[PDB]
RNA sequence: ACGGGGAAUCAGGGUUCGAUUCCGGAGAGGGAGCCUGAGAAACGGCUACCACAUCCAAGGAAGGCAGCAGGCGCGCAAAUUACCCACUCCCGACCCGGGGAGGUAGUGACGAAAAAUAACAAUACAGGACUCUUUCGAGGCCCUGUAAUUGGAAUGAGUCCACUUUAAAUCCUUUAACGAGGAUCCAUUGGAGGGCAAGUCUGGUGCCAGCAGCCGCGGUAAUUCCAGCUCCAAUAGCGUAUAUUAAAGUUGCUGCAGUUAAAAAGCUCGUAGUUGGAUCUUGGGAGCGGCCGU
């Protein structure tokens, strides 16, 4: 019975998506995941599951309704152009380096002690 | 009388007595309920004078 | 430099005379008729009041058909009117001054679940709203405080989701039924 | 006020400016006399090292031994005897022991029976002497 | 004593605070001098001196945490040598890189908001409505209160799969399952002579020990000490020391006092200061409402 009404629905020509406001109905169960809402979108508004993007979602207190938001891209090519990094990486489609920012740094710092081609020869 | 040597005189010479075994007394609005019914529910009119609740004369 | 609020007051403020019999028995007096749990319960009452009577002070020395009083003071009057403190009928604030604790103790959420009779007592008000069984229009309600809106008053009822309702049934129940077929075998 | 005239406002406010002097809760804040001759030096508390635990006298009616400490202070160097409370609490100060020090109550006056001693003794060692009253803490040794 | 916007208190006046996230100023151990640049007398630039201190093959070289962490010291007094550029913005040649600025967690009873620590019935009981009885007693259709009496129904503290959260997590919210009778899943903190809410109770001590903001209590029936029971107050808080505000009309402009309680100069003149007599336009023209009004 897990239903979807959309809301603040907007097209936008200048990002290639829609994007609305996600009041999800869910009485009696938890919070139902991402994935799930995402091919209830789909089906909703006749297009692929991979160009969604539905994220940030608050359950109110009592728990019968939850709100995210929501955008549908044209494409994958538009979907993965202009879409923030980590929400790519949520849909396993992005890596990032496993390289902490301590690492970069000592790293950096290091670079500046040696100077020419020896800056490559830092890490190992 | 009593220079540095008698410190802690009365408080060392004191029969102690170990605490009784008390049912644990209600906290919050179950205890000003409890004391709401002490006072303006139960108790009569009185002659003469009415009495401190720790009274025992 | 950061991105917080530090915005807060305090809701209430202590007696001056902190043993007046009168008061602490009088106190105890509101606290026992409308279930409160201290008289801090009772002194933020008391002190909402004062500020609404504050305010009503102050726009009373004000000229009638003043542009500034006129709209504060309507503002003021269709607030009080809106929680069911005040009358429709008497909505002229020289009233907001002959009025006082109790109006605004009936209006808090457990003294309206106890004076709809879906509870048994005051005590056990705030026990069923503590325990969320109680909502208004669909939002279930965990705090006692909440002042009920003159229009929002029909719209307490039990939650769908709580066994008082057509939820479902709780821990104690379903525990003793799986014990009372492990006791018959 | 003696001087209503409309133009006074000068010498109503540089009258009582000089006149403010003549209060004591007033010349006593607003000079440096009275915060320097503090042995705290403005402070709330202060740890001092006790140098010796002293019997004082009470006053003329009541008569018994008020137990207190001879502290020399860390901050000062300054000199203190300090009052210790509760029943058989000088029985927890060993000698050379750094203390927490607070007023007695009446702003540096000296209260009730007490010559001259304006100070109680809070903590012993770093442990609260109300801990070792009610003995919920042991003194580490 | 960085100033201000502001903070606390608060009848009306005031009094006190403002190092502290916004504005403006100043300084980078103390002074001083300057290179570059649109902009610096820059210090995460340089040059000396002063103070301090590092490395040294003793010839020399390097330093500036009042940036973020962290350390020592000083003290009554103040947190992690954490994760991140995703948000907010900033810098750059730049849709792409970088940012201890900033954000996110950790510590956190500075402080603020909400708010558990039980509710409900059947019984013994007791008090109060009624037919009735001089009194007792009867009935409980009506109530109300207490007993580690008994009975199920409860819901979250915790435990914990999953989703949600999010840069990745956490917490919150949602939600399977567990999770309560001494509901031991155990509420303290201070008091109980007066001021000041609450014992002339019991055991101990005997001007001792101690309490006691003040007045006072303690020398053998202690309402005050040391404990037991009991009761009161605030309550997840409550006590203490100190600054400070009200109370203080005990700084008095509002608003104090000055014969004797503290207080009018020995007396007078006298300049700035402060205060300063009366007097200088009124009648009607135009219009409305029921002689008076705009």
């Amino acid at each position: 019975t897990v239903t979807i009404r959309t809301r603040k629905f907007m097209t936008n020509r200048l990002l290639q998506r829609k994007q609305m406001v996600i009041d999800v109905l869910h009485p009696g169960k938890a919070t139902v995941p991402k994935t799930e809402i995402r091919e209830k979108l789909a089906k909703m508004y006749k297009t692929t599951p991979d160009v969604i993007f539905v994220f940030g979602f608050r359950t109110h207190f009592g728990g019968g309704k939850t709100t995210g938001f929501g955008m549908i891209y044209d494409s994958l090519d538009y979907a993965k152009k202009n879409e923030p990094k980590h929400r790519l990486a949520r849909h396993g489609l992005y890596e990032k380096k496993k390289t902490s920012r301590k690492q970069r740094k000592e790293r950096k710092n290091r670079m500046k002690k040696v100077r020419g081609t020896a800056k490559a020869n830092v890490g190992a | 009388h009593g220079s540095l040597a008698r410190v802690g005189k009365v408080r060392g010479q004191t029969l102690k007595v170990a605490k009784q075994e008390k049912k644990k007394k209600r906290t919050g609005r179950a205890k000003r309920r409890m004391q709401y019914n002490r006072r303006f529910v139960n108790v009569v009119p009185t002659f003469g004078k009415k009495k401190g609740p720790n009274a025992n004369s | 430099p950061v991105a917080r609020s530090w915005v807060c007051r305090k809701t209430y403020v202590t007696p001056r005379r902190p043993f007046e019999k009168s008061r602490l028995d009088q106190e105890l007096k509101l606290i026992g008729e409308y279930g409160l749990r201290n008289k801090r319960e009772v002194w933020r009452v008391k002190f909402t009041l004062a500020k609404i009577r504050k305010a009503a002070r102050e726009l009373l020395t004000l000229d009638e058909k003043d542009p500034r009083r006129l709209f504060e003071g309507n503002a003021l009057l269709r607030r009080l009117v809106r929680i069911g403190v005040l009358d429709e009928g008497k909505m002229k604030l020289d009233y907001i001054l002959g009025l006082k604790i109790e109006d605004f103790l009936e209006r808090r959420l457990q003294t309206q679940v106890f004076k709809l009779g879906l509870a048994k007592s005051i005590h056990h008000a705030r026990v069923l709203i503590r325990q969320r069984h109680i909502r208004v229009r669909k939002q279930v309600v965990n705090i006692p405080s909440f002042i009920v809106r003159l229009d929002s008053q029909k719209h307490i009822d039990f939650s769908l989701r709580s066994p008082y309702g057509g939820g479902r049934p709780g821990r104690v129940k379903r525990k003793n039924a799986k014990k009372g077929q492990g006791g018959a075998g | 006020g003696k001087c209503r005239g409309l133009r006074t406002a000068r010498k109503l406010r540089s009258h009582r400016r000089d006149q403010k002097w003549h209060d004591k809760q007033y010349k006593k804040a607003h000079l440096g006399t009275a915060l320097k001759a503090n042995p705290f030096g403005g402070a709330s508390h202060a740890k001092g090292i006790v140098l010796e635990k002293v019997g004082v006298e009470a006053k003329q009616p009541n008569s018994a031994i008020r137990k207190c400490v001879r502290v020399q202070l860390i901050k000062n160097g300054k000199k203190i005897t300090a009052f210790v409370p509760n029943d058989g609490c000088l029985n927890f100060i060993e000698e050379n022991d750094e203390v927490l020090v607070a007023g007695f109550g009446r702003k540096g006056h000296a209260v009730g029976d007490i010559p001259g001693v304006r100070f109680k003794v809070v903590k012993v060692a770093n442990v609260s002497l109300l801990a070792l009253y009610k003995g919920k803490k042991e003194r580490p040794r």
